[PDB]
């Protein structure tokens, strides 16, 4: 998960 | 009231959840037509706009060039003209009606582009780009000037801030923040630019700092209780609300409140469900 937003790649 | 549009928890969301700290609890309203996270919320003439973002779903990951308004009497969304480019992780700053769309990404491309659009001609025109490419940029307006704060250039997360002078259509670097912050919450309270939380490439932040224009200095204020990046932020009758975000592990529902006159951040209430990357505004 994106380190900043948590969204998946 | 304090509205929050979009966000993310497993996929992009269509949610719209007005909150009132004088009411005490929440309220659910019309779903966004297209799900969105990494968007920005702003109100012009009581008309709640939703700008950029992307739909990150099990079947796609489409960066959004869209702009969409929600009249709070009619409870219905409406498509307005689209920006020159899609802008995921955009910042926006209202300026005398005209909406400013700042930075953001489309795929690999981190924008320094900026474009405006007002509720009259419904057109987008490109202005001077920023000195820096910035996604996860915080945007604010003070004394009818536009500030782009922090963010990410593709390689470096930024503590720099820069100021857009409309009458001259150029950008000028100002004093950098004390902290590198991408995906922070940035707003004006009193007459300071506030910058809360974010991510510096190692850790989510709970620190907050504010910029004083006359002295061009960034004073460090009271920190929040929970570190968070990709948070919503807005000011409701002279106080600061931060909603949600990501702390590296969890999608937060926590909503903290900063009281300036005491310099203390308290957690008023939480959201119906944890999420990051919302657009927040007030009307």
């Amino acid at each position: 998960a994106d380190e900043e937003t948590g969204e998946a790649a | 009231l304090i509205y929050t549009a979009g966000g993310y928890f497993r996929q992009s969301l269509s949610y719209l959840e007005a909150y009132n700290p004088s009411d005490g609890t929440w309220l659910r309203l019309a779903d966004l037509q297209v799900p969105r996270s990494g968007l920005a919320g702003c109100v012009v003439g009581g008309l709640l706009y939703a700008v950029g973002g992307r739909n990150n779903s099990p079947d796609g990951n489409t960066d959004s060039s869209a702009l969409d308004c929600y009249n709070p009497m009619t409870n219905q969304w409406s498509p307005c003209a689209p920006m020159s480019v899609p802008r995921n992780r955009i910042g926006v700053g209202v300026i005398d009606g005209h909406i400013y769309a700042v930075g953001g990404s489309h795929g690999c491309i981190h924008h320094n582009s900026v474009e405006r659009y007002e509720p009259e001609r419904d057109e987008w025109h490109l202005v001077a780009p920023m000195l820096t490419r910035r996604i996860g940029v915080g945007v604010a307006v003070l004394n009818r000037l536009l500030y782009a704060v922090g963010g990410f250039d593709g390689t470096n997360r930024l503590n720099s801030a820069e100021c857009y002078y409309p009458e001259r259509n150029e950008w000028r670097m100002i004093t950098a923040m004390n902290t590198i912050r991408s995906g922070a919450g940035v707003c004006v309270l009193h007459n300071c630019i506030y910058a809360a939380g974010g991510y510096d490439g190692q850790d989510q932040l709970n620190s907050v700092e504010r910029y004083d224009v006359a002295t061009a200095t960034w004073t460090f204020v009271a920190p929040m209780k929970h570190r968070r990046s990709a948070l919503g932020i807005t000011v409701h009758q002279g106080r600061i609300y931060v909603l949600g975000g990501y702390d590296g592990h969890t999608f937060l529902d926590s909503v903290e409140c900063y009281d300036p006159d005491t310099d203390t951040w308290s957690e008023v209430t939480r959201m119906t469900s944890g999420r990051s990357g919302v657009g927040v505004a007030v009307t």
